[PDB]
């Protein structure tokens, strides 16, 4: 049994100590499942903050991209885990990483209506001018969805 | 006749109740009374909002991890039931993978979809209402609780997906 496989299991379950122990024994922190999700993707999607922190502290690739081209910041921003967004950015997460549809974390946060996450992404260099595969910006999403406070935030 | 046919695709992980939902819709009973090689209908005529139509169900059950055939099911379909079980955390997680894959095969950010939390007749769920509601709200899609066993929400789930197709 791969140590990386054990870490993915532990990371899904939010088992803080078991995560530390597998890392202490030499588990690949960037091990990925059949979808390309790493322990960091899992911890980000499920909102396991302390696991995000220890993974990053012990050299996890903050910009690891899955088979859909999504990074942990894409996931945290769409689902609405602010504190995880903040921590990922602090370790140099690419705030404008494009998935295989051309979507950035800002597109996903805008679509989800997480306004504080949108503001935190902008403060950390997110580009409102970034276009997805279909030529749409996060601003266009806010106009299409009729989300006026979002539109105002993106226009500044 | 001329009535509209809607091809509805059921996706989700193994064991969430995709075939149970399909059989409950078409045959009007649960797994316990389902007899394969007798009950072979994959279509049902229905009235949704006063307008008669034909539902054609494209169930991915048994081909979930057969990429080629799963993508062919998706490309053929017009709307998607993204089904998880309320007592399986991994199945909820997998929703995200299926939603992204549907967007890639159909090649649109806005594809008609419904989030379905199945097995709601069971008490002590491990994926709560709020968490599922928030994910659907983050996705901009309806969330519907279903039980293939009791029929609760089953028509609602399939009918709501037709209503999503009609207004795209
Ligand atoms: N209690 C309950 N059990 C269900 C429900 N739907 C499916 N099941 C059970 O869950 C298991 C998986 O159902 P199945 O339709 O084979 O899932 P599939 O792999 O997605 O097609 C079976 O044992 C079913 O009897 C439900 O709504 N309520």
């Amino acid at each position: 049994m791969d140590l990386g496989k054990k870490l993915l299991e532990a990371a899904r379950a939010g088992q803080d100590d078991e995560v530390r122990i597998l890392m202490a024994n030499g588990a690949d922190v960037n091990a990925s499942d059949r979808w390309g999700w790493t322990p960091l993707h899992l911890a980000a999607w499920w909102g396991h903050l302390e696991i995000v922190e220890v993974l990053l502290k012990h050299g996890a690739d903050v910009n690891a991209a899955d088979l859909h081209g999504q990074t942990p910041l894409h996931l945290a921003a769409m689902v609405g885990h602010l504190e995880i967004v903040e921590v990922l950015l602090k370790y140099g997460a690419d705030v404008n990483a494009k998935d295989t549809m051309g979507a950035t974390p800002l597109h996903l946060a805008a679509q989800s209506g997480h306004l504080e996450i949108v503001e935190v992404l902008l403060k950390n260099g997110a580009d409102v001018n970034a276009q997805d595969k279909f030529g749409k910006t996060a601003f266009d999403i806010s106009i299409d969805n009729g989300n006026e406070d979002l539109a105002e935030i993106l226009q500044k | 006749s001329h009535m509209t046919e809607y091809k509805l695709v059921v996706v989700g992980a193994v064991g969430v109740g995709k075939s149970a939902l399909t059989i409950q819709l078409i045959q009007n009973h649960f797994v316990d009374e389902y007899d394969p090689t007798i009950e072979d209908s994959y279509r049902k005529q229905v009235v949704i909002d006063g307008e008669t139509c034909l539902l054609d169900i494209l169930d991915t059950a048994g081909q979930e991890e057969y990429s080629a055939m799963r993508d062919q099911y998706m490309r053929t379909g017009e709307g998607f039931l993204c089904v998880f079980a309320i007592n399986n955390t991994k199945s909820f997680e997998d929703i995200h993978h299926y939603r992204e894959q549907i967007k890639r095969v159909k090649d649109s950010e806005d594809v008609p979809m419904v989030l379905v939390g199945n097995k709601c007749d069971l008490p002590s769920r491990t994926v709560d209402t709020k968490q599922a509601q928030d994910l659907a709200r983050s996705y901009g899609i309806p969330f519907i609780e279903t039980s293939a066993k009791t029929r609760q929400g089953v028509d609602d789930a399939f009918y709501t997906l037709v209503r999503e197709i009609r207004k795209h």
